[PDB]
Parts: structure tokens; sequence; C-alpha cells
């Protein structure tokens, strides 16, 4: 048995998803973001975003548009989610109450069925004819949009393509026609089918197959002025329209791909468009009236506007104000200028929102307050990347790319490790692109080391390449200036960091483990473990240790260093001489990625979820194997809840929990870990850290909850988790059955399915783990709906009764529940 | 290097062409099955891999009757103790081919069948006739998505997709390409708290072709057609043509995910150099520098002999510590052509296989070995520095 | 239940087709044939040393305490130390 309780202590902060409408009435102008599992509705107002209501879906949502069917007031929203719960949604505002209610929902997943490379896509016909959504290679869901229609009953269509790139809804055709981009032996092609709802199959298009280039990645359909499509690769875009077909190869665009779009105008006379670097540039289509009224395309542009953070999507607001979502930044909202200013650029900002980014890494540190804890995050990437101090957001940009993080309370600072592209020049070094943390620094250094200097392979880079410089950066806890940047060898990549008090020496050091990669070079064999000491304003190299492999990972062992280089779990003592001195080495079957550590247990782990317990035994002097689990799984993150429990993230965005057998029976089965917990959290774990945002509390008055660790994940959301007892799991497990029939479910998704353990393989229902979110929730509704949970309900309020539950025995239960975090 | 490859895999050796069979029968994944087990089959089959029989007994004729009537699926019983008929796992065969023949007045059957489903064993129960049945449960095929699939962002997945396969030995042998490939696949590796190199180590398609640099250093046949695309079947087809020992195997045989199978394949082909005599464990025979490729299948492949026993024969260039026994004939040779000699090793004389000679000048290889698997023992090499000897493990 | 033994190399067989067939596998210089690799043999006790060389393998074992030597007089020697 496992006894969990997990919460969002902060809420999917990257925006996924962004569409412009008029969802709540026809009138004002509306702005829908996605956020993973939230969904965000503002109302676009001359001065900013006006936010009007924020709702949370029981599913990761993938699909999310707006569309106003025949004889409708305003635009309803049909949103799939990553478990395929398809639903229409629309906006009902009572006065001053408002509800997201469900129109019409339904699960459109094909038992047995191929998912498709490019992922979901899901578009809608222009005259709301049907939805048409490809989900699995070789076959075309659709979902005719009719009254009847409530359960969204749909049938598929055989695709003879079976490599489907992009997928649009043409405008202006008679009978519902796709046009899509695929890939075959000979290349990639354009083809268009019409879609027949009475014959339920597909129709000659109006142009058929058509070849495009090499890289074309992206379709979109234009309005009914000018009609056809446009096709985007890497190097060129072009435009077809039945016979015509023109072409413009832009050395603008050339430098980085186009990854997103977005209508301006909506005759389709102008076009956003975002490239993975940034760069955000204005497509335009010149007109041709041809007298008579045909009004024709006569030529294609492409104008740089400038530089934005690095859009995952964009959506055109009003007035020249551009909101761009961003997932490795923060979000904007940006403003188009006519004029441009002194330096050429075009777009201005106006708004930055917050976003936590992919946390990559993060520490608790007391800082200030010497009491509670505040919360250091490796945020973004790339000119994104940060530092983000989350209380209970500070930023601190790097523009480079932070990777893990660590605390010395001795010298009132922090050690970064992070990471800056640059380009190979013709000179035969390398250039920045811009300056960063690891080039603005007060004081600097390079490793001037002997070991692979002599020892190395033979290469050379070409011109153009981009190639990574990794760095140590000792930054200020209380201004977070860049005090110290040390650059790391040539072809060095730096993987694990610690800081800590090593035997007798009374220092305390930054121990850094590296791997020497190589291109020619598959698995490393060579690394570094460097000590290095911060004092006076400069980082010295204390002590380097080379070894025959990478060190993934690295953590203080009762005084000794212990690190995984490969396969081998090596145990380190620092010698009075001030050197690594090899005590233990322990080979195992997997590679040791993850390594923990408690007391004297050692857990190791691989990237497919090959769990293994390992135990130092003293008066051996050796490491002795306890148990083990190997189930293959796509494992993220792994932490040791207890002695007994151990907690880790496999893959679809699952949490679960395994737990040591301690004085069985039978050897075979002492040595196996049973899997005690499964809850499909929908986030994807990147670090799990003990510790919590909460004051401590000095006088213990009998904590419901043990323990504390939190956890961020690559949307930018935090979570907790905690132990419980059984009496509390099997209340609070009985409260969530209760809460699930009161509760009304965005899409009508069940909370069942959505927590329920799902691969692409087996889907089991959740266990061990209590929902947060779903308990906290009690608090935010009615009272009479509270009196229907509590209904026949006996509580235990301190050993005698054994009473019926009152509403409020459970509100106070619950507001002690929510000072966790 | 002329010999035919698609000689070997037709076993012509066995006669006038047999009775093929086109319908194909697959049990449910972790349903439970009662399939009949042959008495005298020993090996250990591999799901793909072709076994070749042929049954005297009157007790194996007639369940082969009743299997060609019904499923044509038997039980290949994987033996971890052979001597007792101890058996954890196994692999389920159909019979493909099939041929009925009364001979001088003795009734036999020789049988071409195919490995299908691995399976668990759960019972290993013999009828009053002697012939044994087997209680077993389907061990399903562990499919992965990509390690990038879940991180992947909705804006690069039209960009994951690569503009087909360079397939020019010296385009992609160079490095620069994969470079790419690593470079494009797992980007989105910067979400995670790994590089890229660490998931190239976990992915399908970089293994498959790090095994396929590996199998053209055995065979000179392009992989764009002979090997599979699918990282299933590749990774069985590999592993049906490796000489390990009969614990290595069923460890592999074990392996439920195609991308472990493929990595302990790749970890075995680096780590294992040597091939020694399974008996003397000390007894040098070849190495994996001398393996080459006669058939389509690859340089390892089960025949059967006059009697019914199947050896697993591996082709090798040269061989040592082998004396030679009595003189060559053609009688039964598998490689139509050569004429095969007796081949004991030179310490313990255990039968180490046979050393193939080509009966006209004109072919080539002249002379050549093979060497059953089940006498031959992997081994690593003594390192060049004895004060270097780290570990070499077992690796997956 | 094998009735039918061959007298030369003492097979056991099923019926008397099996065994009249095997037979003529005989006639001919070194009949005594290894059905496991096909080593000939002009002797019947040549064949039996072979197959068993083929299972345990042990070629020259002690009566007295089990140790096996390669050669027959390193066995003698062994055998003159208990
Ligand atoms: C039912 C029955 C069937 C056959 C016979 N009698 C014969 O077959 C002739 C005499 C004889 C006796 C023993 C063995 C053999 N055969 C061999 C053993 C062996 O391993 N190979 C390899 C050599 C390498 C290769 O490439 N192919 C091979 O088959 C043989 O050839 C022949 C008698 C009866 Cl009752
Ligand atoms: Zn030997
Ligand atoms: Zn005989
Ligand atoms: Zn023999
Ligand atoms: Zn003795």
């Amino acid at each position: 048995m496992s006894y969990n309780y997990v919460v969002t202590a902060q809420k999917p902060t990257a925006v996924n998803g962004c569409v412009t409408g008029h969802f709540t009435s026809a009138e004002d102008l509306n702005l829908l973001i996605a956020k993973n599992t939230r969904l965000e509705i503002y109302v676009v107002t001359a001065e900013g975003l006006r936010p009007v209501k924020e709702v949370g879906m029981y599913g990761k949502i993938a699909v999310m548009e707006l569309f106003r069917p025949k004889g409708e007031s305003k635009d309803l929203l049909f949103i799939l989610t990553a478990k395929y719960n398809a639903c229409i949604l629309e906006y009902k505002q009572s006065g001053e109450s408002i509800d997201i209610i469900t129109r019409a929902h339904g699960n459109v997943q094909d038992r047995i069925g191929r998912p498709s490379e490019t992922g979901i896509i899901g578009i809608i016909d222009p005259e709301c004819r049907m939805i048409g959504l490809r989900l699995y290679d070789g076959l075309f869901k659709v979902i005719p949009l009719d009254r009847d229609n409530k359960e969204l009953k749909a049938f598929n269509i055989r695709l003879e393509e079976l490599h489907v790139i992009d997928v649009k809804f043409l405008y202006g055709c008679q009978a519902p026609t796709i046009c899509f981009v695929y890939q075959d032996p000979q290349g990639r092609h354009v083809k268009t089918y019409e879609v027949s709802l009475r014959e339920k199959e597909f129709n000659k298009g109006p142009w058929k197959q058509e070849n495009v280039e090499a890289e074309a990645s992206m379709v979109i359909a234009v309005p009914e002025p000018f009609g056809g499509a446009i096709i985007i690769g890497q190097e060129s875009i072009t435009y077809h329209n039945g016979d015509k077909y023109l072409a413009i190869a832009p050395p603008i665009i050339k430098q980085s791909t186009i990854v997103c779009h977005n209508r301006v105008d909506p005759n389709g006379s102008r076009y956003l468009l975002g490239d993975m670097e940034g760069r955000l540039f204005m497509l335009l289509l010149e007109k041709e009236e041809q007298m008579d009224g045909t009004v024709t395309l006569k030529d294609l542009r492409v104008e740089l506007l400038g530089e934005t953070s690095i859009a995952e999507c964009l959506t055109y607001l009003d007035n020249g104000v551009v909101f761009v979502g961003s997932r490795l930044g923060d979000s904007q909202l940006v403003k188009l200028n006519v004029d441009s200013n002194e330096q050429g650029s075009y777009v201005v900002a106006m708004e930055t929102f917050t976003n936590l980014g992919p946390i990559v890494d993060m520490c608790v540190v007391d800082l200030e307050r010497q009491g509670q804890g505040q919360l250091v995050t490796c945020s973004g990437a790339f000119k994104e990347g940060s530092l983000r101090i989350i209380r209970n957001i500070r930023t601190v940009p790097l523009y480079e790319s932070p990777r893990k993080i660590c605390y010395q309370e001795v010298s009132q600072c922090f050690g970064v490790l992070s990471s800056r592209i640059e380009v190979q020049d013709t000179s035969g070094g390398t250039t920045a692109l811009r300056p960063s943390a690891s080039t603005q620094a007060l004081s600097s250094s390079v490793s001037s080391s002997k070991l692979f200097s002599s020892s190395t392979a033979p290469h050379e880079t070409s011109f153009g390449e981009e190639v990574e410089v990794h760095n140590l950066l000792i930054i200020d806890q209380h201004t977070f200036e860049v005090l110290h940047a040390h650059q790391f060898l040539q072809n060095e990549y730096a993987l694990s960091l610690v800081s800590c008090k090593l035997g007798k020496d009374p220092n305390t050091y930054f121990i850094v483990g590296t791997a020497m990669v190589y291109p020619e070079e598959a698995e490393p064999k060579q690394g570094r473990i460097v000590v290095f000491q911060y004092s006076d304003g400069k980082l010295q190299t204390v002590a380097e240790k080379e070894v025959k492999g990478a060190v993934y990972s690295m953590v203080e062992f009762n005084g000794k260093l212990l690190a995984s280089i490969n396969s081998t779990v090596r145990l380190y003592e620092w010698t009075t001489e001030k050197e690594l001195r090899t005590e233990c080495n322990h080979y195992n079957n997997i590679m040791a990625l993850y390594l923990k550590t408690k007391g004297d247990f050692i857990l190791v782990g691989d990237l497919m979820r090959s769990v293994l317990l390992l135990a130092y035994k003293p008066m051996e002097g050796n490491f002795e194997e306890i148990a083990r689990d190997f189930n293959p799984n796509w494992m993220s993150a792994v932490e040791i809840l207890d002695d007994d429990n151990f907690l880790g993230a496999e893959n679809a965005f699952n949490l679960f929990v395994c737990q040591k057998d301690s004085a069985a029976t039978t050897d075979e089965e002492r040595q196996h870990l049973q899997e005690v917990g499964l809850f499909h959290l929908g986030e994807f774990v990147n670090v799990f850290c003990h510790g919590s945002l909460v004051m401590q509390n000095l006088g213990e008055t009998s904590t419901p909850t043990q323990g504390s660790v939190l956890f961020g994940t690559v949307n930018g959301m935090i979570g907790l988790v905690t132990s419980l007892s059984e009496s509390w799991y099997n209340l609070l497990l009985d409260m969530q059955n209760r809460l699930n029939k009161v509760i009304k479910s965005v899409g009508k998704i069940e909370h069942s399915f959505w927590r329920s353990f799902h691969t692409e393989r087996k889907t089991e229902p959740a266990t061990g783990f209590i929902d947060g979110d779903l308990i906290e929730s009690f608090l935010d509704i009615s009272r009479p709906k509270m009196q229907e949970v509590v209904a026949n309900l006996q509580y235990d309020d301190g050993s005698g009764m054994k009473r019926e539950a009152t509403a409020d025995d459970l509100i106070k239960v619950v507001e002690e529940l929510t000072r966790i975090h | 290097i002329n010999f035919d490859t698609s000689l070997p895999t037709s076993h012509t050796y066995l006669g006038a062409d047999m009775e093929e069979f086109h319908g194909r029968t697959l049990h449910d994944d972790d349903s439970c099955q009662v399939i009949p087990v042959l008495p005298q089959v020993m090996m250990i089959l591999i799901p793909g891999q072709t076994l070749p029989l042929q049954l005297f007994h009157p007790q194996e004729v007639s369940m082969v009757r009743n299997l060609i009537q019904k499923d044509r699926t038997f039980a290949v019983l994987a033996y971890s103790n052979v001597q007792e008929r101890e058996a954890q796992f196994g692999t389920t065969a159909e019979i493909y081919a099939y041929r009925e023949e009364q001979d001088f007045g003795i009734e036999i059957v020789k049988v071409k069948a195919i490995g299908r489903q691995r399976f668990k064993v759960l019972e290993l129960r013999t009828q009053s006739d002697g012939i044994q049945q087997a209680k077993v449960q389907i061990l399903p095929e562990c499919v992965l998505p990509s390690t990038m699939s879940a991180v992947q962002l909705e804006s690069l997945n039209k960009c994951q997709i690569f503009p087909s396969k360079p397939v020019s030995r010296e385009d992609q042998c160079s490095y620069k390409w994969w470079q790419k490939y690593q470079k494009r696949k797992f980007h989105c590796a910067n979400l995670t708290s790994w590089p890229r190199w660490l998931y190239s180590l976990y992915d399908a398609e970089t293994l498959m072709d790090r095994i396929k640099k590996q199998l053209r250093e055995w065979d000179e046949n392009l992989k764009d057609d002979s090997l599979p695309s699918n990282p299933i079947d590749f990774s069985y087809r590999v592993a049906a043509c490796l000489p390990i020992d009969d614990v290595l195997r069923i460890q592999l045989l074990k392996i439920g995910s195609a991308i472990q199978r493929l990595r302990c394949e790749l970890d075995i082909m680096n780590k294992c150099t040597s091939l020694c005599c399974k008996q003397c464990q000390e007894t040098e025979i070849t190495t994996k520098n001398e393996i080459f490729s006669l058939s389509l299948c690859g340089p390892m492949a089960a025949y059967v002999n006059p009697h019914g026993y199947v050896h697993e024969t591996l082709t090798v260039y040269k061989a040592c510590n082998l004396n030679l026994i009595g003189r060559p004939s053609t009688e039964h040779s598998w490689f139509p052509g050569y004429a095969w000699t007796v081949a004991q090793c030179k310490i313990c004389a255990s039968h180490i296989g046979w050393k193939f000679t080509a009966t006209k000048k004109d072919m080539s290889p002249q002379k050549f070995w093979g060497l059953t698997r089940s006498a031959l023992l992997p081994t690593i090499p003594d390192t060049e520095d004895e004060i270097s000897p780290d570990k070499v493990i077992l690796c997956l | 239940n094998g009735k039918l033994k061959c007298d030369v190399c003492g097979m056991v067989c099923i019926g008397p087709n099996v065994l009249m067939v095997h037979k003529r596998s005989h006639t001919g210089e070194r009949p005594f044939h290894c059905n496991q690799c096909g080593a000939s043999f002009t002797q019947k006790g040549n064949l039996l040393r072979h197959i068993k060389l083929h299972s345990g393998e042990k070629p020259f074992k002690c009566p007295f305490c089990s140790y096996a030597c390669r050669r027959r007089d390193a066995l003698t020697g062994h055998l003159r130390t208990h």
C-alpha cells in the first residue's frame, strides 16, 4: 500500500494554444488561450486584455478551434484532448454566473490504429459541414456537424496517403475539400480530396497531386477572395490555386524554419509567420481585380517585422496588436508599427506574461526569511533561458540555456550550469550569437587541462555548424549578477553538479561531472569530475579526476562522493591531499542515469524505468544490491519518498510509486519492488526536490501529511507530493468518489478516466494517489452540494465518533490540507 | 564470394518440393493456450527463425499429422536444464511446409516451420501417450513510442519527418548525416534534463543502423532490401544469427521491448569478440572477425542432419585448434557444392563442427568452417594491457 | 519400449522396417557412424568411445577420486598417489 497525495502549487504557465473569435458574445472580440489543462478566455480591449473566465479541463488540450454553425448567435468552441476526448462547448452567462456548458462530447479513440508522426491534427470546415480529425496514419476521421449528432458519432475514411504532414480545409468550394501535404518515396506532394458525407468517402479533388519542395511543412487555407492554399517549406513559399502555381524563395527565411502562422486580414491579404528562433515576418498577398471582379493573386512578399519570444503560436488581435504564445519563454503582447524604429524593428513589446517554461532543474533555498523556503528554478531555453525565484515572479534573464542549479550557503551564492550556442567561424574558431550570461560575466576563466588535450580524437568542424559551449556560472544570491563564469573544455558536456563538504575538509566545493562528447563517438568514453572552490570572487580548480565515461549524476553520500560513470556507480573519498580516491565500485545491468540517496540506500535508474535499489555496507566496504524492478517504459525523473517508497515519473505524463518489501519470506520476493502507485498527472516531470514553500511551523501540532516533495514540469507547472495515513487516504478516496458526482466537468470528461494510468499499450485505473486539486475544489462549491457530498458520511474528529459528518468539519479538514502549499 | 546465398535457405538437401501453406495463425496477447511440444526438439527458437525437422518416430509423425490438420502450431521449449526437461519460456512454431513420404517401407515426415510468438510456460503436462502438452501464456511485444514523442512541440511536429534516406554506403557511413539525424530528431531534448546523445542510445533507428554497420562487416548485401525496417522484425532477425550460448539466448528471448533487444544485441556484438570451445571454456576456436554470411539469413542458420538432429551452423573463414576426422564428403551437405569433414577440438575432441571444402576450383570461398552453436562459447578478449581489466559485464 | 536391437551398432529401433533400413548404412568400410557428427569408425568400440566423448566428454576419469586427466599415462601417475 502506498497512500499518497499530490496537489498543484503552480498551474501550467506554458501556452500551447491561442485562437481569436467571438466566443462570449457576437459583438466583442475574444482571445482564448490554452495552457495544457487550463483554458483562459479574455476580451480584446483597446488598452489590452480583459480577463473574463478561466476553466480547467480533465485532459491535455490538443486541439482548440472556434466555429459558428449555420443558425447560431455566437461561436462554439471545439476541443480535443490528448486522450481523444472531443467536445463542443458554448459560453453562457446569466447575470453574474459564468458557465461553460457542454453542448456535445464523446471519445473519438480507435482501438487499433498507429498514431501519426505529425501528431493529432484537427480542422473544421469553413462552412461548418464537419470536423476532420487526423489521429492515425492512413485514416481520416469525420464528425458530421448535425444538430442530431450529440455523442459526436464519427466515421473513418480510407486514406491511401499514409504519411500526411499537414492538412487544411479549403475555402470557397462547392463540397467540403481538404488539401494536404504528404510524402512518398518520390518526395513530398500536395493533394486535394472532396469529403462526401452521403457516400461517406473521398472524391477527386479540384486539383489533384502537385509536387512541392522537399521540406514542405505547412499548409494554409486562404479565404474566399483568393482561394487555394499556401504551402510553406524551408526555403520557399508557394501558392497553389487550380491552374495557377506561384512560388517565391526569399532569402530572408532561409536561416530558420517557419513553424507557426496566423491570419491578419480576414480576406487573406496578410499573414504572420514565426520561425524557431523568434523571428516574426509578414507575408503579403497582392491582389489583382482583373476588372470584372475575379480578384486573383498577383504576387507574394515576405517582410521581416522583427524578433519576439520563441513563438509556439501566433494570433493577431486588432489595431496592430499581436499575441505571441510561447513555450520556451514568456508570453508576449507586442505592437506592430508602420515606421519601425532606429534599429529597424517594426515590433515593440507591450506586455510580458510570466512563463516558468521548461523547468529543467530547481532547488529550495531560505534566502531572506530564514524560516520559510523559496523555489529557484532554471527555466526557458536559448535566449529565453532564465532563473525564476518563486515566493509564496522574480525573473533573472540569462539569454542562454540553464541546465542545473545548486545553492552554496557558505559563499551566499548559486552555482548554475548553462550552455550557449555559437557558430563555426571561417577563421576556425566559434562566434557567439548574442551577449549572454556566460559572456557578460565579471570574472572569467577557462579550463586549462591536460587530460584530453593530449588524448584527443582527430576531426574537424565545418563552417556554419552550431556548437554549444558549457559554463559554470557563480551568481549572487541577492543581486543575481553573474559573479563568475568558468568555461569548460572543448567538446566537454557538463551533466551533474553538486555543492557540499567532503570528508574532514571544512571547505565547501562546487563539484561538476562532465563527459567528452564527440560526433563520431556514440557512447562517451571520457569524462571528468572537477572540484572547484569559490573564494575572493574567483573560482579555482581544487581537484580534477578523469573517468572512462560520462558522469551522469552525483550525490553527497555520508561525507563521500557518489558518482555514476555509465554503467558504474562509483564511491570516492576526499583524501587529506585534496584529491578524489576511488573506494567502491558497483557495475550494473543498466545505465546509472538517475542517482538518489537516503542515508545508506542508493536508488539507481536508467531511461527505460529500470529501478534498482542498492545499499552501502559500511563494515564490508562495498555495495550490495537490495532489490530491483525492470518494466520497460520511458522514465523522466525519480526520487526517494521514504526508506521503503520510491516515486518516479514515466511515459505518458504518469507518476508511479514502487515499494521495498522488507522482512518477507522468500529472497525472490524480497528483491522485487512492487508497483504500489499509479496516477496520470498530465505533466512531464523533469526534477523532484524535497522541500516546502510554506512556513515549517516551529511548534509541532500533529501534522496530517508526512513528507514534502516538490516537482517541476515542462509546462512550468509545479506540484507537491506528500504521504498520508491509511485512514486519511481511505477517507479522501471516498470523498473523491463523492465529489465526482456533484462536480461538473468541462466537456463531461470522467475524472476516473482522466487520472487513470495511460500508455499506448495498457491503460489501468489510478491507485495510491489522491488528486489534491479535486479535494481542494470542495471549498469552492455551494453549500447544498457540500451537504450532498457529506450525505450519509461517517467522520472521525478524534478517537470517539465516528459521527455524522457535516460540510464544515470537512471544510476544516480541507483548509488544513490547503496549508501545505 | 560467388556461392549463392539463396541456396542454404532453400534446404534443398531435404529432397523434393514440399507442400506449402499460406494461412497464418496468431494467438491473442496475454491469452492462455495449450500447445503440443515435439519430444526430441532441443533448440531455442526465435520468432521469425526457420526450423527444419525430420521426424521418424511414429508418435512424432502422428502428432505432426494432427497439427497439419489443425492450426499447425507446436511449442518449442527453451530448456534451462535440458537433462531434466525444465523450461520457463519458449516460442511457438507454425509449420509452413511439409512432406509425408513412405520410403523403403518406413514412414517419415519432413517439416519446415517458423517461430511466431514468445510465451511463458505455465504447465508442462505429458499425456499417457508419451507426447506432452504445454499450458502457455503468450508474451506481448512491447512497442514504445519515440522517447521524444511526449515532449515534442506541436510546432516542430511537421519537422520530425526526414526527406528519405541516402542509402549510399559512403554517405551513410559518413557521420555527418548522423549528426544531422541526431540534431533533428532529438531537438526537444533541450526541454528535458538529458542531452541528445543520451536519447540516441535508446533510438530504434540509430541502434538498427549501428547493427547494420556490423552486419555489413559480415555480408555485402545492402540493407536496402534484405534487412527489415520494423524494429521488432529487425531485432529478431539479428538475434537469430548471433552465436551465443543457450543462457544468453534465453535472456535475450525474455526481452519484450525491441529497444532493449537491439541494445543487448549491439552490446553482445561489441563485447564478445572471441568464440571458444564450450567444453574447454578456454580453448579459442575463432573470432568475430572471421564471421561471414554464406546465407541470406546471415552467418548462422539452423539445419537438420539425416537423422533429425538440428545444428545451428555458423559459417566462418578461419578456425584454429581443430582436428579433422576422416575425409570430406558431399553426402547431405547443407551447402551444395562443398564437402564437409568432421571437426573436433584439438584439446577435448568436442565436435565443434565441420570444415567445408569446395568441390570445384572455380568456387569461392574455397574453404570455410561451419561451427555448431551448441559447442561454442562467446568470450571477451584478454586485454592488451594486463594492468587494465575493466569490468566487461553483460549490458543491456 | 524398443524391442529391435542392431547386432552391429546396437541401436534401438521401433519396427523391423527401421532396423532393416538401418542395416544398409553399415554395408561398407568403416560402417559405424555417429548420428551427431557423422564420424565413421572401423570398429563399434571406437564409435561408442566417440559418442561418449560427445556427452560428459571427461577423458580419463579416476575411479577412486573422480579427477579427470588429459592423457592415460597422466591418469596412471595420479592413480599411483592413492
Ligand atoms: C533414418 C536414417 C537416416 C539416415 C541413415 N543413414 C545415413 O544417412 C547414412 C549413414 C550416416 C550415419 C550417420 C550420420 C550420417 N549423416 C550425418 C551426420 C551429420 O551431422 N551430417 C552433417 C554433416 C555436415 C552437413 O553439412 N550436413 C550433415 O547432414 C551428416 O551428413 C550418415 C540411416 C537411417 Cl536408419
Ligand atoms: Zn575443447
Ligand atoms: Zn547398426
Ligand atoms: Zn559424433
Ligand atoms: Zn583416485
